[PDB]
C-alpha cells in the first residue's frame, strides 16, 4: 500500500520505541526497589529524565538536517541508544553509572528522535495522498512497540532482573540497526542534503564532544533536580521575556501553555497513575493475573486501536479542546473510581483504570499528535526551541504534582493510600476542566487569529 | 507466582513454631507477603504481612506475640509464631501482592501457597 522504505522505517520505529518504552516502564520502581529512592525522589527523578528525554529531541532534527545528514544521524542515534541501554543493564553492577547512562539515553534519544519520521516524510512526492495514511501508521508503529514494552517489560524485570530488561532493551536496538543496515539500500535516492556528500569528520566531532558534554550535563540535572528546577525556571523567564519583546505568535504563545498542562498530565503514567495501579487497583482481570506496572501499556493499547478510527473521522482549537476536555475526564474518572468505587480493603476495580487510559489517550490524540504540526501552520527555530523547552519543563512539573502522591514505604494500608490518589487525582481534573473551558472560550478569537 | 510454604505442625500453648514461604520464578522481593489463616468453620483471615519494602501489618490479636520478616538474599519470608495459643489453630496460607500494599482479605492476592496445618494443643505438663 505503501513504499518499501516506509516498512524499514516502521520497524525500526517499532524496536527503538521498544527500547525506550522498556525503561520508561520500570524506571520508576527501579528507583525505588532497586535504588531505594523513596516514591518522591522517584517522580521528581524521573520527571527530570523525561524532561531531558523530550527537550533534547530539538537536537536531532537540527544535526539530521544540516550536520551529518538524516540516514547517518539516524545510525549514530541507534548507537548511542544501545550503547546507553546496556549502560542502564551494566549499572546493576556499578551502581554509580546509574545518571550517566540513563543520560546516555537522553541524548541517544535527542539524537534519534526527529529523525525516523523526517525520513519517511522524503518517501513520497511532496503532495501525496498517501502522507496521512502512512503517518497515522507511523505513531501505530510507536504504540505497537510502545504496547509491547510496557506489558513484557515488567514481567521480564520481576522475572529475571532488571540487567536481563535493560539488556533487551539495547538488544531491541541492535536490531533496529540490522534492520536499517540490512534496508540500506531501499533509501540510496532518500535523505537531507548532507546524507550525500562525504561525512564531514569536523562536524561529526562536534556533534560527538557535545553530545558526551549533554550526557553529563543530563547525569548532574537529574542527580541534582533542585538546580534543574532553577535552571529551567530562569530560561522560561528568560526565553518568555525575549519571545514578549519580539499576532499568530500569539495564538502559538497560548496553544504552548495548554501543551505544557497536557504533558504535565501525560507525566503521571509513569508515576503516579503506576503507584496508584500498583497500590489501589486489582491486579487481575479478565480472570488473568497481571503485574500492575503493564498497565502503562493501556495507553498504546488504546492508542493503537483509537488512531486509524480517529483518522476515519472545529479544526484547530477546537480539538485542542477537545483535547482537554479528554484529559480533564481521565483525572475525573480516576478520582470518583477511589471515592466512590472501591472495595472494603480499599481496591478499585481494573476497569476503572482502563477507562482512565482511554479518556487520556483520546486527549492525547487530539493535542500532541496533531500540535506541533500545525504549531508548524502558525509560524521558527527559536519557536521549536521555546516549544521543547516549555515541554521539557512541563515534564518536571509533572514529576513534581506526582510526589503529591508519593506513598511512604512503611504504609500498607490501601485505605490509607486511596485518599491521596483520590485528593491529588480529583484536583488535578477540575484544574484541568477550568482550563478546557477557558480554552473553550477562546476558541472563536484563537480561531478568529489563525485567518 | 507459586509459593512453597513451609514449617507448619504440632506444638502446645505458650510454644513457637517458624512459617517460610518461597517462591519459584519470580523473585519474591517485589511483593508484599500477607499470610492469611482459616480455622474450622470460619473464612480466611489476614494475620500478618510484610510488604515489598519492609513494611508491617498484623491483625490485632497477634501483634506482640507474631513477627514477619524478610531474607531478601534466600528470596524468602518468615512468620515467627512465639506465644502460641490453641484459637491460633488453623491452615496458615501465604499470598503474594505486586508492591506495598497489605489488603485484608483474600482478593487483594493472586498468589497463593497450598497452605500448611498449624496446631496448638491446650497441653502442658503434668503439676
Ligand atoms: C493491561 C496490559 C496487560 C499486559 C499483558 C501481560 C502480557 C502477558 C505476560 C506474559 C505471559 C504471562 O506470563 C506470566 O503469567 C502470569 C499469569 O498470566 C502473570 O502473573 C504473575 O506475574 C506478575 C509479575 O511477574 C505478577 O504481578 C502477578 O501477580 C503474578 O501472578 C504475569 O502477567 C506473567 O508473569
Ligand atoms: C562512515 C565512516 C565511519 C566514521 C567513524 C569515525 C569515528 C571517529 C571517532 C572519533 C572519536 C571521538
Ligand atoms: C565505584 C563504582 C563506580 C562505577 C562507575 C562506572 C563507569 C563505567 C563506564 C562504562
Ligand atoms: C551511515 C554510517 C553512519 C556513521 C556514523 C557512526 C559514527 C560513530
Ligand atoms: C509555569 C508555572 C510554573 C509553576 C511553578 C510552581
Amino acid at each position: 500500500q505503501q513504499p518499501r522504505p516506509f516498512f524499514m522505517i516502521f520497524f525500526v520505529e517499532l524496536w527503538e520505541r521498544f527500547g525506550y518504552y522498556g525503561v520508561q516502564g520500570v524506571l520508576a520502581v527501579f528507583f525505588v526497589k532497586q535504588l531505594g529512592f523513596s516514591q518522591e525522589q522517584a517522580f521528581v527523578t524521573f520527571g527530570a529524565f523525561a524532561a531531558l528525554v523530550y527537550g533534547l529531541i530539538s537536537i536531532g532534527g537540527y544535526v539530521g538536517d544540516h550536520l551529518l545528514g538524516t540516514k547517518r544521524t539516524i545510525v549514530l542515534g541507534a548507537l548511542v541508544l544501545a550503547i546507553g541501554y546496556f549502560m542502564t543493564g551494566m549499572s546493576l553492577l556499578k551502581p554509580d553509572l546509574i545518571f550517566i547512562a540513563l543520560g546516555t539515553i537522553a541524548v541517544g534519544n535527542g539524537l534519534f528522535k526527529a529523525n525516523p519520521a523526517s525520513l519517511l516524510s522524503k518517501c513520497y512526492p511532496p503532495k501525496d495522498p498517501r502522507l496521512d495514511g502512512a503517518f497515522t501508521l507511523f505513531y501505530m508503529s510507536i504504540n505497537i512497540g510502545s504496547l509491547i514494552a510496557l506489558s513484557l517489560a515488567p514481567v521480564i524485570a520481576d522475572r529475571f532482573g532488571y540487567s536481563v530488561t535493560y539488556n533487551l532493551c539495547g538488544a531491541g536496538l541492535i536490531i533496529a540497526l540490522l534492520v536499517y543496515i540490512a534496508c540500506r539500500g531501499m533509501v540510496k535516492d532518500i535523505g537531507s542534503e548532507p546524507d550525500f556528500r562525504p561525512m564531514s569528520f569536523s562536524k561529526l566531532l562536534y556533534v560527538l564532544l557535545g553530545s558526551v558534554v549533554m550526557i553529563f550535563v543530563c547525569a548532574w540535572l537529574m542527580h541534582n533536580v533542585e538546580v534543574a528546577n532553577l535552571v529551567l525556571i530562569v530560561l522560561s523567564i528568560v526565553v518568555t521575556i525575549i519571545f514578549f519583546r519580539q499576532n499568530k505568535m500569539f495564538v502559538a504563545f497560548v496553544l504552548m501553555l495548554e501543551a505544557v498542562v497536557f504533558y504535565i498530565l501525560y507525566a503521571q503514567m509513569p508515576t503516579s497513575l503506576n503507584f496508584f495501579a500498583i497500590n489501589n487497583v486489582h491486579h487481575e482481570i479478565l480472570g488473568f493475573s497481571i503485574n500492575p506496572v503493564s498497565f502503562q501499556a493501556l495507553n498504546p493499547f488504546w492508542v493503537v486501536l483509537a488512531s486509524p478510527i480517529l483518522a476515519g473521522i472545529l479544526s484547530m482549537p477546537m480539538k485542542f479542546t477537545l483535547g482537554m476536555f479528554m484529559c480533564s475526564l481521565g483525572f475525573l474518572t480516576a478520582a470518583a473510581a477511589g471515592m466512590w468505587f472501591a472495595d472494603a480493603q480499599g481496591l478499585t476495580s481494573p476497569w476503572f483504570i482502563v477507562l482512565v487510559y482511554l479518556f487520556q489517550s483520546l486527549g492525547e490524540l487530539f493535542i500532541s499528535a496533531l500540535g506541533l504540526a500545525m504549531i508548524a501552520a502558525l509560524v521558527m527555530g527559536f519557536i521549536l526551541g521555546m516549544w521543547f523547552l516549555t515541554q521539557a519543563a512541563a515534564f518536571l512539573l509533572g514529576g513534581y504534582v506526582a510526589t503529591f502522591t508519593a506513598v511512604p514505604d512503611n504504609i500498607t494500608d490501601p485505605l490509607e493510600t486511596l485518599p491521596v490518589y483520590t485528593n491529588v487525582f480529583g484536583k488535578i481534573g477540575l484544574v484541568t476542566l477550568g482550563v478546557a473551558v477557558v480554552m473553550l472560550l477562546m476558541v472563536p478569537w484563537l480561531k478568529r487569529m489563525i485567518a | 507466582v507459586q509459593l512453597v510454604e513451609s514449617g507448619g505442625g504440632l506444638v502446645q500453648a505458650g510454644g513457637s513454631l517458624r512459617l517460610s514461604c518461597a517462591a519459584s520464578g519470580p523473585t519474591l522481593s517485589n511483593y508484599a507477603v500477607g499470610w492469611f489463616r482459616q480455622a474450622p468453620g470460619k473464612e480466611r483471615e489476614f494475620v500478618a504481612g510484610i510488604n515489598w519494602s519492609s513494611g508491617l501489618r498484623y491483625k490485632d490479636v497477634v501483634k506482640g506475640r507474631f513477627t514477619v520478616s524478610r531474607d531478601n538474599v534466600k528470596d524468602t519470608v518468615y512468620l515467627q509464631m512465639n506465644s502460641l495459643k490453641p484459637e491460633d489453630t488453623a491452615v496458615y496460607y501465604c499470598a503474594a501482592r505486586f508492591g506495598g500494599m497489605l489488603p485484608l482479605q483474600p482478593s487483594g492476592y493472586a498468589n497463593w501457597g497450598q497452605g500448611t496445618q498449624v496446631t496448638v494443643s491446650s497441653h502442658h505438663h503434668h503439676h
